[PDB]
RNA sequence: AAUGAGACA
RNA sequence: AGUAAGGUCAGCUAAAUAAGCUAUCGGGCCCAUACCCCGAAAAUGUUGGUUAUACCCUUCCCGUACUACCA
RNA sequence: CACGAUAGCUAGGACCCAAACUGGGAUUAGAUACCCCACUAUGCCUAGCCCUAAACCCAAAUAGUUACAUAACAAAACUAUUCGCCAGAGUACUACUCGCAACUGCCUAAAACUCAAAGGACUUGGCGGUGCUUCACAUCCACCUAGAGGAGCCUGUUCUAUAAUCGAUAAACCCCGAUAGACCUUACCAACCCUUGCCAAUUCAGCCUAUAUACCGCCAUCUUCAGCAAACCCUAAAAAGGAACAAUAGUAAGCACAAUCAUAGCACAUAAAAACGUUAGGUCAAGGUGUAGCUUAUGGGUUGGAAAGAAAUGGGCUACAUUUUCUACAUAAGAAUAUCCACCACACGAAAGUUUUUAUGAAACUAAAAACCAAAGGAGGAUUUAGCAGUAAAUCAAGAA
């Protein structure tokens, strides 16, 4: 029958689901470090866009904003 | 892998594009050495999971199967 | 037999080598002046030679002989008949007894280089994982107690060290200490997997009668001496040197620190604990040596791993040194290509076992010793 | 009242 | 160094009325093993002294533990 | 764009009762589970978030047809317009990436590598601590009688032992091959002899040498179970199945059961029978034989010798008495009776052991009788065997070799 294939399925979800809780918090640290080059990349972008239009400073009050950042 | 067992005479070589792989050697009997220089062809053992080449006899230090004397 | 031996044409041509290095020593010390420190050195090696120089010659001479059958044989006369018969079918066997004490002097002095043989061994039995069921399991019973019934054969004295039952009345595993005199020279070449192809007959397996084929694996690791540290002041370097720590005027004006270095070693122990150098001399001094004495200890470790992860290998029917077939009544050897009959009687030792040890040790020795003839003109070419 | 099968098509 | 302090069945505990549980040995139950039921065996680290012994003290031995500070 | 059970988060309020977690009790080898008791988050109201389900009627929306036509199963088959989704299985409701009031999260979603399969439905068989109904005449429970396990002895295995057989070894081995070993038997061991070495012949005799996993023979067993096999027919296909008596696809023969026969009337009862298969069940050692091995030796003959029981166990005989013991004797008798004691001496129970003698035999080590001797045993732990009537039990006798 095709429980076969759900047990196959509830095996993964569960080794799974403590393979999260035994490394919580070394997925906490690598979350922070992809946050941190997402928004430093992002920064670039922006950056790269007055520098080609021929500007030297950025225009003046803009200051960008850590869109990758906790809030509520 | 059961159900065929046996020792298979194997080889760990590196090729001219610079990667390392795992080599078979057909035949009974070889007398190949560490340093030496062989041919590969593209063959696969469907006994020995992993090995996907096979040294061609007869090409630079090693020959054919020696005949029984 | 011994003469087939001699036969061979690297025996004979060593042999030349012997007698013209033999000869070549007597003309370098007789002729030459040789220096003192040379001339000790070619008298040792003109000494140790002068038996070896002698047998062959014997040999020569003996050989020579031979050839006088031959010709006498040509030319035969109807008188000479008689004679010939009476004296050269008695000279030539009894070339042939004299050839034997030549042979077997020349394999019994020449002694191919030994060592240990004067080590307890001890001789772990396990439960070889290939089938399921009881038929591996229960096989290691059997073996073990042919090893234990052998000791008494050979007059050894056997110290059971572990021995852990399993569930279907088997061995899981087992180890055992066997102290002798020539325990380890026997005993060199049981290590490895001894496969059994029997029809099931005692235990959980003899609930369906069809052939199996199990393994089991043996291990044979000789143990090492005992251990005693000889330490004495040529192989300690002191520095007295001065301590950090907080004590004022005191600390300032003492030197309470030990530096031993173990010259022989290299290695460095300093201890700077308590307030006097008299306490921290005598805590350095422990410490150095039970430092020393745990490197002898990962010393003895290395080695026996690296010899019993040898043997044991991968623990697969690939691998094997004996098969125990009961169902056509052969134990067979694959090294030597040996095959014994009447597995009954070859399962309880005495003279079963020691029968098969005997051509394994023979075996041995004419490989070593082929290669060294070999190896001497490697050295000579 | 927990456990067991190896080289049978 | 000094001081403290302990050794008991194979193992771990409580008592000195040397016991309890487990392990070990024998048997039963089951197709076999384990569980389970039944029966048996088993020790006071060491020497000396403690009416006489043991729980005590002493000697030997192993191992455990604290402290080694002001200049 | 808007919404989305339940669980979960943030803030405030409510709290009868239920209740993850936690604590106690019990069960169990262990029970951080099922069962019992207590109580918290929470289930509830207001405001915000999360956006996950077997979110399954596993069947998409709108118009229709009952024509064509049964893979299987299920909820019968199909046409038109349109959108979404699907390219072997495992890796994978995962890694990396984009968005998110999410931060142990959700959505999107690969590859390296491994295998030649994964998967849907069905058929027969086996099994089920699945339910319903019916039934065990030695039988599972309830229940009857006599015994085993406790002791001695006899005998058989395992282990121990020796230079000194082999085979059986869950039910289906264990007074088994043996209705039978002092030599012989005998296949075992230690020595010492013989090499066309039983016969008409043979570059051949001989082998208790290996293989019951190559076999014929002769059986064990489920089993006093009723089913097996061949011919033929049927099925909108057939792996297989084949009955309804007021009958709906089956038919007549073969083997087995049945009937009959034996135990000198019938009856009943007991014997005898019990197919096809299952366990590669037991037997190369009744004998024969395939294949493999030996051939001045694994063959043949002579002489002597296979002891011994630390210990464990199975099946038996004799007991542990008063329904008994002893004597006479067939069954209506006399006497004894573990206790008393001022001393004594005593019951039941040696089958064992010592000594003597007889029987067989070339040889007694084997058997039997007597005298002496009087030990364990005071109704036997867990557990377990047998029997439904001339049966259990008690007692007597003969025969096979
Ligand atoms: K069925
Ligand atoms: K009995
Ligand atoms: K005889
Ligand atoms: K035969
Ligand atoms: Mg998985
Ligand atoms: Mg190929
Ligand atoms: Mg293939
Ligand atoms: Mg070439
Ligand atoms: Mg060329
Ligand atoms: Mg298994
Ligand atoms: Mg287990
Ligand atoms: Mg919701
Ligand atoms: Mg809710
Ligand atoms: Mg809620
Ligand atoms: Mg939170
Ligand atoms: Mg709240
Ligand atoms: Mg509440
Ligand atoms: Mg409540
Ligand atoms: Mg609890
Ligand atoms: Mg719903
Ligand atoms: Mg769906
Ligand atoms: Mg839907
Ligand atoms: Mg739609
Ligand atoms: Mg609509
Ligand atoms: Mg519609
Ligand atoms: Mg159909
Ligand atoms: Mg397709
Ligand atoms: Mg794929
Ligand atoms: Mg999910
Ligand atoms: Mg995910
Ligand atoms: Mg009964
Ligand atoms: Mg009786
Ligand atoms: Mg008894
Ligand atoms: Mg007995
Ligand atoms: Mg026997
Ligand atoms: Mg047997
Ligand atoms: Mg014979
Ligand atoms: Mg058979
Ligand atoms: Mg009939
Ligand atoms: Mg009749
Ligand atoms: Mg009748
Ligand atoms: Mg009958
Ligand atoms: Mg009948
Ligand atoms: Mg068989
Ligand atoms: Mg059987
Ligand atoms: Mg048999
Ligand atoms: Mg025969
Ligand atoms: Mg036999
Ligand atoms: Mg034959
Ligand atoms: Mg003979
Ligand atoms: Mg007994
Ligand atoms: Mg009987
Ligand atoms: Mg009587
Ligand atoms: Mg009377
Ligand atoms: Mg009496
Ligand atoms: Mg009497
Ligand atoms: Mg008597």
């Amino acid at each position: 029958k095709n429980i076969l294939k759900i047990r196959r399925r509830k095996m993964n979800h569960h080794k799974y689901r403590k393979l999260v809780k035994r490394t919580r918090f070394l997925r906490r640290k690598v979350r922070e470090g992809r946050l941190r080059q997402k928004q430093v990349k992002f920064e670039r972008d922006l950056k790269r866009i007055w520098q080609k239009a021929g500007l030297k400073e950025a225009p003046a009050g803009w200051q960008t904003p850590k869109i990758y950042l906790k809030n509520q | 892998k059961k159900p065929n067992s046996a020792n298979r005479k194997c080889c760990r070589v590196r090729l001219s594009t610079g990667r390392e792989a795992v080599c078979f050697i057909p035949g009974e009997g070889h007398s190949l050495q560490e340093h030496h220089v062989v041919l590969v062809q593209g063959g696969r053992t469907q006994d020995l999971p992993g090995v996907k080449l096979t040294v061609v006899r007869g090409k630079y230090d090693c020959g054919h199967v020696q005949k029984k004397k | 037999d011994t003469k087939m031996l001699w036969k061979h044409k690297a025996l004979q041509k060593y042999m030349e080598n012997l007698s013209k290095e033999y000869q070549t020593l007597e003309q370098c010390l007789q002729h030459i002046p040789v220096n003192e420190e040379n001339r000790r050195s070619l008298n040792r090696r003109h000494a140790e030679l002068a038996p070896l120089a002698a047998i062959y010659q014997e040999i020569q001479e003996t050989e020579q002989a031979i050839e006088e059958l031959e010709s006498m044989c040509k030319s035969l006369n109807k008188q000479d008949e008689k004679q010939l018969q009476e004296l050269a079918l008695e000279e030539r066997q009894t070339i042939d007894q004299k050839i034997n004490m030549l042979y077997n002097e020349l394999f019994q002095s020449l002694v191919p280089k030994e060592k240990y043989d004067k080590n307890d061994v001890i001789l772990e039995v396990t439960a070889g994982r290939t089938t399921g069921g009881d038929i591996c399991q229960q096989f290691t019973r059997e073996i073990f107690d042919m090893y234990q019934n052998y000791s008494c054969y050979k007059h050894w004295q056997f110290e059971l060290l572990n021995y852990t039952p399993a569930d279907y009345g088997g061995l899981h595993h087992a180890a055992a200490r066997i102290s002798g005199d020539g325990v380890y020279k026997h005993l060199k070449y049981e290590g490895g997997i001894h496969r059994v192809q029997r029809i099931p007959e005692v235990g959980l397996s003899s609930r369906m009668q069809r052939i199996h084929t199990g393994t089991m694996s043996v291990i044979v690791l000789p143990q090492p001496d005992e251990v005693d540290v000889k330490l004495d002041p040529k192989d300690l370097r002191i520095d007295t040197f001065r301590a950090k720590g907080a004590g004022g005027q005191h600390v300032n004006k003492t030197d309470s620190a030990v530096r031993l270095v173990h010259i022989p070693t290299g290695l460095v122990v300093e201890c700077q604990q308590e307030r006097s150098q008299i306490k921290n001399k005598e805590i350095a001094f422990r410490v150095l040596r039970a430092r020393l004495y745990q490197q002898i200890i990962e010393k003895d470790k290395r080695q026996q791993q690296s010899a019993r992860k040898l043997q044991v290998g991968t623990r697969a029917q690939s691998e094997r040194i004996r098969t125990y077939n009961f169902t056509q009544d052969r134990v067979s050897d694959h090294r030597i290509a040996y095959e014994v009959r009447d597995i009954k009687e070859f399962l309880c030792g005495g003279k079963g076992l020691d029968q098969l040890i005997q051509r394994l040790l023979q075996s041995a020795d004419e490989e070593a010793i082929a290669e060294l003839l070999d190896e001497h003109l490697k050295s000579a070419k």
